[PDB]
Order: C-alpha cells, then structure tokens, then sequence
C-alpha cells in the first residue's frame, strides 16, 4: 500500500519538503537515503512513503512551472534524498493564475508529470492512492494541481485522492486574485479528492502571532506547524500500530458524504521539556487555537472526529480523557452518527516532543472557511475586477459563476447537517 | 467425522490462531505437530482427529483454512510457533481488504477470491472421510468478516448442502476498536446469512473486554486476552466435537440441543470460572458456585437480562472435577433462588454434560488454571436485546443515509438496507412473541 | 429433578435433568446478483469517465 | 459535572427532581435521545432499558426498577400475592368461577355485565369519614427501602389529613398513636412486597442501576387494621410533601450514585 506524494509549486513543494525530512527523521532516513534508527517500527512500513544499495528514496515527484522553487529544495538537507527523475518543472511559470496553470501553461507539463506518476505506480506492489501538497490560492499548485489530479483520476479511478490543501488568507496574502483562485480550485477538489485537509494560511499565522508570540511570522513559521501537522496525521499510515489507517478506510470512516470531505486538522503540543499531561493534551487538541483551520468547531458541530496520540502515556488515561470531553461537549457531536469519534497512540513520539497529539475532524463548522473565500470572491466578481487576466486566457465569467455557486452550495450542505 | 473451520477476517484468524493453539495444548500435540500421545501415526479415527489430520511423518494439521482479504494477519500465522502446523494452502491472503465495508467484500473483492476458497475447502472436505460441517469465526463489523462471509455461507450452503455449519460471530463492541459503519455490516451480514447459519453464538467485546477488566484485573485488554478468553470459550463447546462424549458430539447435536426455530438459531453463552493468573491462591468455586455463576450477566458473552426473557433450551457443560450429584443440587438451589422461566412448549430442563478433563489455560496467559468450570449455553429471548442496539444505531444513520454511498459505489443498492433492516425488525418481534407474554 | 440419559465413557459423563415437563439460492442467483453489482458499478465508472473526457 | 436527560415532562416529582439537579450546579440537561447522560427520568411507557448500561466510560441511573410494574399493576399484583409463596392477611381477597364460590358479600351478576374482583370493605374506619392512607417510598440501587416520613390521608353509608393530625385524632379518640396502630402493619407490608419482587427486579449487578418512588394505599377498618389497596409505580406527592420527598429523592438515590433523614430505613 504505497503512497505516491506529489508536490506542486511554491508553498506546495517547500511544505512538502520538511514533510519529507520530518518523516524521514522519525523513520531514521537521513539525506543520503541510508538508515540508521534504533528500532524496527521505524522500518516496518517505511514503505509507504519510500521505496528501496539499501536507501530509501521518497515516493514523491516535484511539480513547477518555474524551476526556482524545485532547485531551493534540491540544494536543502534531504535535496539529496528526492530522486532527481521525479523533479519535473518547466520554465513559463503560472503568474498566479489559476488558467495559466488549468489550461494554458500546465497542459504541457502535466503529461510529462504523468509519466512518472505512472512509472511510481507501476512499480508500486498495492497503489493505495495519491498524495498531493498545493496552496490553493496560486497558479501552478492551485491550477494545475487541480489539473493533475483531474487527469490522476481518469488514469487511476480506483485510487485515493487526498490533498493537503492550503487555503491562502488576507493576512498572508500575495496577490488580489487569491480569492479567485482558491475558489477555482475548491471545486475542483470537492469533485475530484476523497480527502482534504484544510491548512489556512490564516489560522497559522495567528497561532504563531499570538499562542507562539511571533510578531512577524515568516512563511517558515506557519511551514512548522504544517510539517507537524502532517506528520502527525500521517502517523498512522506510517508507523506500525493497532490502526494500520489507510486513506480509503479512512475515508470510509470520516466521510459521511462525499461533497464533506474537507477536515479541519488540529496538534498540540503547539511548538519545551515539559512534557504536557494527557489531559492537557487532549484540551489543547480541541482546542480552537490548536486546530490549523481557522473555524470555531463550537459554531458547528463534529460529523467524525478522528485522534491519534504519539509518545509513550497511558493509554487508559487518554481513554478517559476523550470520553470526558465527548460527554461534556456532547453538543457538538451529530447524534445520527453513533461513535463518530475515535482516538489511537502510537508509541514513537514527534521529534524533539515527549508526546504530541493531532486532531482530525470533520466538523460543519468548516464552512466558516469557504464562506470567507466566497464573500471575498463575490467583492471582486461584482465589479468583475482582475477578471481580464482570467479571461485572457480563454476563462469565460460563467466559470467563475459556477465554481461561485458550488462553494456556497458546498457551505448550505455543511450547514443543513448542522442543523 | 470430521469439522472444518473457516476463519475470515482478522477477528477470525486471530481467535483462531487462539482455539488452534489451546486445541494444541490440549491435545498434547507439539508445535511441530508430532503428538507423542497418538499411537495412530498417520492414521487412527480417535475423537482428536474430527479437528486435526495425522499426517505420514506423523504431524496433525487442523482441518481450517484462515482467509483474509489482507495478508499481515494471515502472514502471521505463517511466521508462528503453529506455522508448521497449518499447511501453506490452509493460509489464503488477498492484496486490499475491504476497508471496512460489507459491500465491498461480498460483492467486489468477495467474487475476486471465492472460488480459490471453495477449492481449499474442498480439498480439505475431500481428505474428509464424512465432513460433520463447518466452524465459521468471523466478525459482524469488518466487512471481510461480513461481507466475504455472507458470500461463503451462500457458496458452503450450496456445494456443501446437507454439511452443517456453526457460527462464532463477534458483535461489534464500541470500547473496542471499531469502525463507524460497523452496525450497517453488522446488520448486512446478519440478514444474508440468517438463514445459511444453523446456530450462531455471538461474542460481545464489550462483555469480554470488561470480563477481562474484572476477573483478570487488567486495565486495557489487548485483543490478546479477549481473544484467549474467546478461545476457552470456543474450547469449551468445541470439547463435545474433539473428544469422546455423549453431548453434542456432532454439530447436529448443537442445533437439536439448543434451537428450538431456525431464526432464533442465537444461543446466549455465559462461562464460570474466569480467574487471573496473577493471583497467587484463588478459591475453589464449588459446582454448585460455577453453576450459580451462569446465571449472573456478567459472566454472559452478550450483555442482557435473561429474567426478563423466557428460555427456550438449556445446556451445562462442566470441565474438571465436577460429579452429577453435584450439577443436581446446584441446579435446584439455584432454581429456587432464581427467576428461570422456560416457555411452555418447552420442557424445563437442562442438558448436563461433564468432561473429567480440567479447563485448559495457555502458558504465562492471565487466565489462572481452575479445578472445574462450567459454560453454560441457553436460548433466552434476551438476547434480542443486543440486535434492538445495533438495529437503532442502525436507523440513525441510515436517516440520514450517512456512509451509504460507500456500500453502493461498490455495486449494492440502497434497497438491501432496508430489507436487511426489516429483516432484523422481523427477527425483532419473533425473540418477543416467543419470550415476552 | 429427575435424571435421565446417563452416558458415562472415559473422557466424561452427560445427564438430561428436568425440574418440570412442558405445558437454497441457486448459484446463479447468487452469481446474477455479483454480477448485477458489476454491471452497476461499471456504469458508473463509464459516466465517470465520460465527465472526465467532457 | 453530570448529564441527566429528561424523558417524562409529565412526571412532576421527577421535574423537580432535574430542577434541583440544576440547581446543584453539578447537573445539566441533555437532548432526551442524547446517549451520553448520567441520569434519566426515562418515560414511563415502553423506557428503554436493552441500551441501557452499554456506553463506555458512562454510568447510567434510571428512575424506575425494570420489572417493578408486577407490584405496580392491580392485576399483577394480585397474581403476585397468590402465586408469591412469601405473598398475606393484610391483603384484601381479589379474583375467574371461584368469585362465584360470593355464595357480608359486597364487592367492588351487574359487576360481571361491566378487572379485579376484590371483597369491598363494609366496616371502614371512620373518623363517619373514610381516608386514604398514601405513603411514598423509595428504593435506591441497593434495594434498600425507604419510607418518606410524611404521609397524607386522602359521609359514609352502609347502603387531605397529615400524619401528626391523624395521629393526634387516634390518641384522643381511640387511644392510640398513628404509629403502632398503622404505621406498622404499612412498614410490614411495604417490606413484604418489595422484597417478595426484589430478586426479579434487582439490579445489583445489572450493567446500569435502578431506583423509584412508588405511592401504596392502605385502607384502614375499624379494627385499625390496614390494607393494601394499589402499588402506584409514579406516585405523585402531596403539594407540601413534594420538596422534601423530591429533594430527599435527590440526596438519596441521584447523590449517591453521583455525588456531588426524611425517610425511614425499612431495608438497609
Ligand atoms: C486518528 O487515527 C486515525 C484514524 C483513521 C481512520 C478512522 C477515522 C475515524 C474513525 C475511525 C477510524 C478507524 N477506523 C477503523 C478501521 C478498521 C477497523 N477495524 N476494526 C475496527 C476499525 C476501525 C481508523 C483505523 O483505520 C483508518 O484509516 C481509520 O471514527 C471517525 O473518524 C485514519 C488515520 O489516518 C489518518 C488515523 O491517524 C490519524
Ligand atoms: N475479539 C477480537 N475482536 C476483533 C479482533 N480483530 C478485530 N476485532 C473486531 O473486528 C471488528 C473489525 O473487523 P475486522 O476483523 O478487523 O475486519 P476484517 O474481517 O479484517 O475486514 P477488513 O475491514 O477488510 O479488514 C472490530 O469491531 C473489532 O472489535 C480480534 O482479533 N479479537
Ligand atoms: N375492597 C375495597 N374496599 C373498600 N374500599 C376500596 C376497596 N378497593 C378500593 N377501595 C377504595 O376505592 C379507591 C379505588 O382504589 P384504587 O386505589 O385502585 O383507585 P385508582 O383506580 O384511582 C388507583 P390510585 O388510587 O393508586 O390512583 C381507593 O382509593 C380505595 O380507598
Ligand atoms: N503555509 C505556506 N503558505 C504559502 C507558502 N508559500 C506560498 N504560500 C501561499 O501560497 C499562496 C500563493 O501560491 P504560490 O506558492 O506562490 O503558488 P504557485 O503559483 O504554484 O507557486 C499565497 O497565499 C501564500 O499564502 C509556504 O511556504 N507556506
Ligand atoms: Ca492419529
Ligand atoms: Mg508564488
Ligand atoms: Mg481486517
Ligand atoms: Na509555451
């Protein structure tokens, strides 16, 4: 049950990267390939996310319009690491737009991407699906991310597809037409992914802001807590455990309905040698200013609920804790989906924490985030501001229309169930 | 006569692997499957041999084949102290499992891998010179479990026929592991093999899980130890199978013993006693105690209150030093001070058998070997009570058809859930009309 | 209680005691039904596909 | 902090009961389908009792004894009298064609045109006025009984009084205390009843716990002596009485078991 990860433009292939080294280091991987940890778990399924002179290269192929981005990371610790084949960029660039990259400047690469991804799955023995890394608010990940996963489906449509998609935000925002792309590309992912998790660029910041005390977060900043992030809810997809999780299970068991596959991730400890308790723990991990998707889960309520607890503690008191709070915010769990809340401990712990916990959650409070991006993209549509930069690529207003409509339709939906 | 089992599903393979092993220490036959007891080398048609075949080098193979649509589980077997044991064809792996969906094992993967399967039982029914039936273990909530099984019950129904066929199915626990859309396979597996299933005997994890709590004193069982005390369970019925005896000595005797209608074919279990290894002295529970215990929900497989449902058969099974003097008098005090009511087109009585051999407890396991026990499997309207949950939980998600598309991606309609629940709704009123007044 | 169908051999002994007396499918149905799924399920994978060309 | 779902809006001793619980600043109420409660004030129509006691980590409390209503009922509490070797003078003869064996004769050819046939009390003690003696008791999850001190009795032609006042009439007028000319024939038989059903209703060791108040009637004769007249499962109480009661109710069984005397320990 490989896992072909795929990374596309600038923030899609730079979070993409420390995920890489963040996992390659709990599995004992350093840059060259080679191993070297202590323990066999670490080796058990490093399959997953590697494939095997006794060197584990990550199952992952780079995607870029413009190979600046590609190259930083060649040149960073794990550069090595990658399999230069899976490096795959062109020289264009998607000027952040969504066309540029949908239809007039990925159309050419994406099929040379294509080609690897089919030669990862060849060689992979059981495709467990594709894992893909992309902001959502740009030109090369949101469009032709989109694009990609599009063609990906015609070619595998036995497979799952999850996106950790990331929402752009005003406070971290690098050109008006943001709005516009990330609506675009929304509706591509409610159609085409199984699975997506929403990392808002927002929210990171202002944990890091406030709770970390950062006055000018960087876009390394919020990378941190991503990497983390990630590496925790693909904690039980890559070690060995009681839950093997799998994306379709894990999809079969957090997706009540298809068009609600968007969760809100969460992780405490928000990075320290004091090891937190499981009861901190587990309050931090509901917490609001824990969760990367900035949406308050008590103006909605959770459809499933998913928890995993790295590092050595008891068991029975992490049991104990998650019974407290369902039963205290009994509220906030829907009753027509009995035991839609679950948790699991795994044994190694991050790296450089005694024990972490990562929340997943799909909860109807998450419309709050395609609300905003709707609000912003209905100002600008309005007046039709920017479109031109649309339109000279062959986009026609209706589009805009459409993928418009659908998000709202997307936000009733989480809605209805909410109430 | 001989019993082929059938383990599908991780639960399957894992109890299993259990009830081999215990039926290995038992049967005084070594890892290598040499018995240095049996006299009979390669041959001999003494009781052990219904469950296990004499090979001509002299080891004993079980008479079961382990499938599972994942192969880690079943790869574990084979990399087992057993592995010798089993033969290769026995262990039948796929590459994806159903990913915890009945419709995804029984139609889209179940066709995939049911044919091999058949063969390899049939094999085995072959080397069989008069097959008894076969023992199915499996799990309610994964949809290997039900949806793969449902399948084979159909297939063994048809190519077997006449071969009966007991089942050990795993009621979903929610303190154990468990998927969200387990009570949907649940109810999908119940409906489909209602009627190819002659007597099914339900486990709840949540009663053993507790069971394990309270007598072994352990704070979060592993599967380990529910499965090891699953398998003394198992090992107490299937004792009437594996060794000389006068009750239930074929799988006929179990359906004639203790179901009264095909429907209600779901006999409550409750065991006695379950004592922790760690416990340096433990005191000697009397027959009259064990008995008495039998007749306490706690020491119940399926939680429920037997006084407030009739019974329609009754069996007590005592392991150890226990006489028939003994079985006597506790069943009278006990009948005194106990609310036992059989319906009236029943006789009130209770089979009594007694294997002089003592219970069976595996090396270094928490379960303290004890003098005597009794397991005692009656059929109360009771365990009703169990299907009423699973059915709720059932409806409220099948309201908002949470989780449905799933099962219809892979082919199944929407209607099977509702005939399926009716089903179970049928079942329902029938435990009532027998039972409640 | 009274005692009855006493069985004593070398591995155990069985009695019947009573406190008080008493007052299919055919395989290719089977298969037709796998196969309807496929059939189902191909079509939707075609309609898949064909959006997927549009 | 508990939960405590409220699934009986008519029951009025049991809505103060959840009024006090709230009080308690240690009690809140959930949705009544909500699983996740402590407490229930279950229906007292077809509760549900099969799902009970199954959800991790809960421990759950119901305000009524599965099995209770055989006392409860008229009918079978007669059944339960003459079937019940330990069920009894105190109890007045009910009834098929052994009414007939009928051959004072009143009881409450016509009658039959139009249930239980129970001789009807000629001589009734009179003060000429006929009360109702009702008295509450409850039992907790360790069956033990408890008798709410307080009590409220409720012309007369061949063809509300409180305890203390019917107590002071029996000592001017008949010389005798309320004590030991009623209360303790009442005791004898509440304890005889309860305890007759106490093994059918228990639940000791039943995965959820159990308790309720129930209302007997007595009917005293002019020989002070009482008789049962009905086991009333949901027992109302007396517009003084039902603070104390309900709130001994609370202390009682809902603190005990989640802990956050008016009563009279028959069982302990
Ligand atoms: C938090 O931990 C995780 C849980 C899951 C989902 C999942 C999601 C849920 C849920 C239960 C389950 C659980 N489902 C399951 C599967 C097989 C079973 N067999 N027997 C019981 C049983 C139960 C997981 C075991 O495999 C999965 O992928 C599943 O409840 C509401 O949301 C995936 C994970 O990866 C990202 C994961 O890591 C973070
Ligand atoms: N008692 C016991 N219960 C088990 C065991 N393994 C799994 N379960 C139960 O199994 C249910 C899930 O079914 P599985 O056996 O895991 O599923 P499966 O048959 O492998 O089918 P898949 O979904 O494809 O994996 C849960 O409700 C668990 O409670 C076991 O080894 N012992
Ligand atoms: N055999 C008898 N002799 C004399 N009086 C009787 C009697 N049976 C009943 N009564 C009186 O008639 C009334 C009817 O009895 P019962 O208690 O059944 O009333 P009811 O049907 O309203 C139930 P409850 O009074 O508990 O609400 C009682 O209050 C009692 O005082
Ligand atoms: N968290 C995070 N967000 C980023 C990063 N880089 C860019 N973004 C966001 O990505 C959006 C712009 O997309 P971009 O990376 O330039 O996409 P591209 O056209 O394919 O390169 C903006 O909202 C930024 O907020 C990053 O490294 N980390
Ligand atoms: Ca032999
Ligand atoms: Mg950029
Ligand atoms: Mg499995
Ligand atoms: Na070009």
């Amino acid at each position: 049950r490989e896992i072909v990860h795929i990374q596309a433009g600038q923030c899609g292939n730079q979070i993409g990267a420390k995920f890489w080294e963040v996992i390659s280091d709990e599995h004992g991987i350093d840059p060259t390939g080679s191993y070297h940890g202590d323990s066999d778990l670490q080796l058990e399924r490093i399959n997953v996310y590697y494939n095997e002179g006794n060197k584990y290269v990550p199952r992952a192929i780079l995607v870029d319009l413009e190979p600046g981005t590609m190259d930083s990371v060649r040149s960073g610790p794990f550069g090595q690491i990658f399999r230069p084949d899976n490096f795959v960029f062109g020289q264009s660039g998607a000027g952040n737009n969504w066309a540029k990259g949908h239809y007039t400047e990925g159309a050419e690469l994406v099929d040379s991407v294509l080609d690897v991804v089919r030669k990862e799955s060849e060689s992979c023995d059981c495709l467990q699906g594709f894992q893909l890394t992309h902001s959502l608010g740009g030109g090369t990940g949101s469009g032709m991310g989109t694009l990609l996963i599009s063609k990906i489906r015609e070619e595998y449509p036995d497979r799952i597809m999850n996106t950790f998609s990331v929402m752009p935000s005003p406070k971290v925002s690098d050109t008006v037409v943001e709005p516009y792309n990330a609506t675009l590309s929304v509706h591509q992912l409610v159609e085409n992914t199984d699975e997506t998790y929403c990392i808002d660029n927002e929210a990171l910041y202002d944990i890091c802001f406030r709770t970390l005390k950062l006055t000018t977060p960087t876009y390394g900043d919020l990378n941190h807590l991503v990497s983390a992030t990630m590496s925790g809810v693909t904690t039980c997809l890559r070690f060995p455990g009681q839950l093997n999780a799998d994306l379709r299970k894990l999809a079969v068991n957090m997706v009540p309905f298809p068009r609600l596959h968007f969760f809100m991730p969460g992780f405490a400890p928000l990075t320290q040698y004091r090891g937190l308790t499981v009861p901190e723990l587990t309050q931090q991990m509901f917490d609001s200013k824990n969760m990367m998707a900035a949406c308050d889960p008590r103006h909605g309520r959770y459809l499933t609920v998913a928890a995993i607890f790295r590092g050595r503690m008891s068991m029975k008191e992490v049991d104990e804790q998650m019974l407290n709070v369902q039963n205290k915010n009994s509220s906030y769990f829907v009753e027509w989906i009995p035991n839609n809340v679950k948790t699991a401990v795994c044994d190694i712990p991050p790296r450089g924490l005694k024990m972490s916990a990562t929340f997943i959650g799909n909860s109807t409070a998450i419309q709050e985030l395609f609300k905003r991006i709707s609000e912003q993209f209905t100002a600008m549509f309005r007046r039709k501001a920017f479109l031109h930069w649309y339109t000279g690529e062959g986009m026609d207003e209706m589009e805009f229309t459409e993928a418009e409509s659908n998000m709202n339709d997307l936000v009733s939906e989480y809605q209805q169930y909410q109430d | 006569r001989e019993c082929i089992s059938i383990h599908v599903g991780q639960a399957g393979v894992q109890i299993g692997n259990a009830c081999w092993e215990l039926y290995c220490l038992e049967h005084g036959i070594q890892p290598d499957g040499q018995m240095p007891s049996d006299k009979t080398i390669g041959g001999g048609d003494d009781s052990f041999n219904t469950f296990f075949s004499e090979t001509g080098a002299g080891k004993h193979v079980p008479r079961a084949v382990f499938v599972d649509l994942e192969p880690t589980v079943i790869d574990e077997v084979r990399t087992g102290t057993y592995r010798q044991l089993f033969h290769p064809e026995q262990l039948i792996t796929g590459k994806e499992d159903a990913a915890n969906n009945y419709a995804r094992g029984h139609y889209t993967i179940g066709k995939e891998i049911i044919d091999l399967v058949l063969d390899r039982i049939r094999k085995l029914a072959d080397q069989c010179t008069g097959l008894q039936g076969f023992l199915v273990f499996h799990s309610f909530g994964g949809g290997t479990g039900s949806g793969f099984t449902s399948l084979l019950m159909e297939r063994l129904s048809v190519d077997y026929g006449k071969k009966s066929k007991l089942e050990f199915s795993i009621y979903p626990a929610p303190q154990v592991s468990t998927a969200v859309v387990e009570p949907y396979n649940s109810i999908l597996t119940t409906h489909t093999t209602l009627e190819h299933s002659d007597c099914a005997f339900m486990v709840d994890n949540e009663a053993i899980y507790d069971i394990c709590r309270r007598n072994l004193d352990i704070e979060r069982p592993t599967y380990t130890n529910l499965n090891r005390l699953i398998s003394q369970i198992v090992s107490s019925i299937t004792a009437s199978l594996r060794f000389d005896g006068a009750l239930n000595v074929d799988l006929t005797e179990f359906q004639t013993n203790l179901v009264p209608y095909p429907r209600i074919h779901f006999p409550l279990a409750t065991y006695a006693p379950v004592i922790s290894a760690e416990k340096a002295y433990h005191e000697q529970l009397s027959v009259a105690e064990i008995t008495n215990a039998c007749f306490e929900p706690a020491n119940q497989m399926v939680k429920c209150d037997p006084r407030h449902g009739k019974y329609m058969a009754c069996c007590l099974l005592y392991r150890g030093d226990v006489v028939p003097k003994d079985v006597n008098a506790a069943i009278a005090t006990i009948k005194t001070k106990r609310s036992i009511q059989f319906v009236d087109w029943c006789p009130t009585g209770f089979k009594v058998g007694i294997n002089y051999q003592p219970p069976t407890v595996v090396p270094g396991g928490d379960l303290a070997k004890v003098q005597r026990a009794v397991c005692m499997l009656s059929n109360t309207t009771a365990i009703a009570e169990a299907w009423a949950r699973l059915d709720h939980k059932f409806d409220l998600m099948y309201a908002k058809r949470a989780f449905v598309h799933w099962y219809v991606g892979e082919g199944m309609e929407e209607g099977e859930f509702s005939e399926a629940r009716e089903d179970m709704a049928a079942l329902e009123k029938d435990y009532e009309e027998v039972g409640v007044d | 209680m009274e005692v009855i169908e006493l069985n004593k051999c070398t591995s155990g002994q069985s009695f019947e005691v009573i406190l008080k007396p008493p007052s299919d499918p055919s395989l290719e149905e089977i298969q037709k039904k796998l196969e309807a799924a496929e059939e189902r399920r191909k079509y939707q994978e075609a309609e898949l596909l064909k959006h997927l060309a549009e | 902090m508990y939960t405590f779902v409220v699934r009986d809006e008519n029951s009025s001793v049991y809505a103060e009961v959840s009024r006090l619980l709230l009080a308690t600043g240690q009690w809140k109420r959930l949705r009544k389908d909500n699983p996740r409660f402590n407490l229930m004030l279950g229906e007292r129509n077809r509760l549900p009792f099969g799902r009970l006691g199954h959800e991790p980590g809960l421990v759950q409390l119901v305000n009524y004894y599965r099995g209770a209503d055989k006392l409860c009922r008229k009918a079978s509490l007669v059944k339960l009298i003459k079937t019940s070797p330990e069920l009894c003078t105190w109890f007045p003869e009910s009834y098929r064609e052994v009414f007939l064996a009928y051959n004072g004769n009143v009881w409450i050819s016509e009658l039959l045109d139009f249930h239980v046939i129970q001789k009807y009390l000629e001589k009734p003690l009179l003060l000429h006025r006929k009360f109702d003696i009702r008295s509450w008791v409850l039992v907790d999850h360790l069956y033990n009984i408890y008798l709410y001190r307080e009590g409220v009795l409720r012309p007369y032609n061949s063809a509300e009084m409180f305890f203390e006042e019917f107590n002071q009439y029996l000592m001017d007028a008949l010389n005798t205390t309320l004590e030991n000319s009623i209360l303790l024939q009442i005791k004898h038989i509440i304890r005889s009843c309860l305890m007759c059903i106490e093994p059918a209703i228990s639940t000791k060791h039943l995965h959820y716990q159990s308790f309720q108040l129930f209302g007997f009637d007595f009917m005293v004769d002019e020989e002070l002596k009482v008789w049962l007249i009905e086991v009333n499962g949901a027992p109302a109480c007396a517009q003084k009485l039902y603070a104390e009661l309900c709130q001994g109710i609370v202390d009682v069984a809902i603190s005990s078991v989640f802990p956050l005397s008016i009563f009279i320990k028959l069982l302990e």
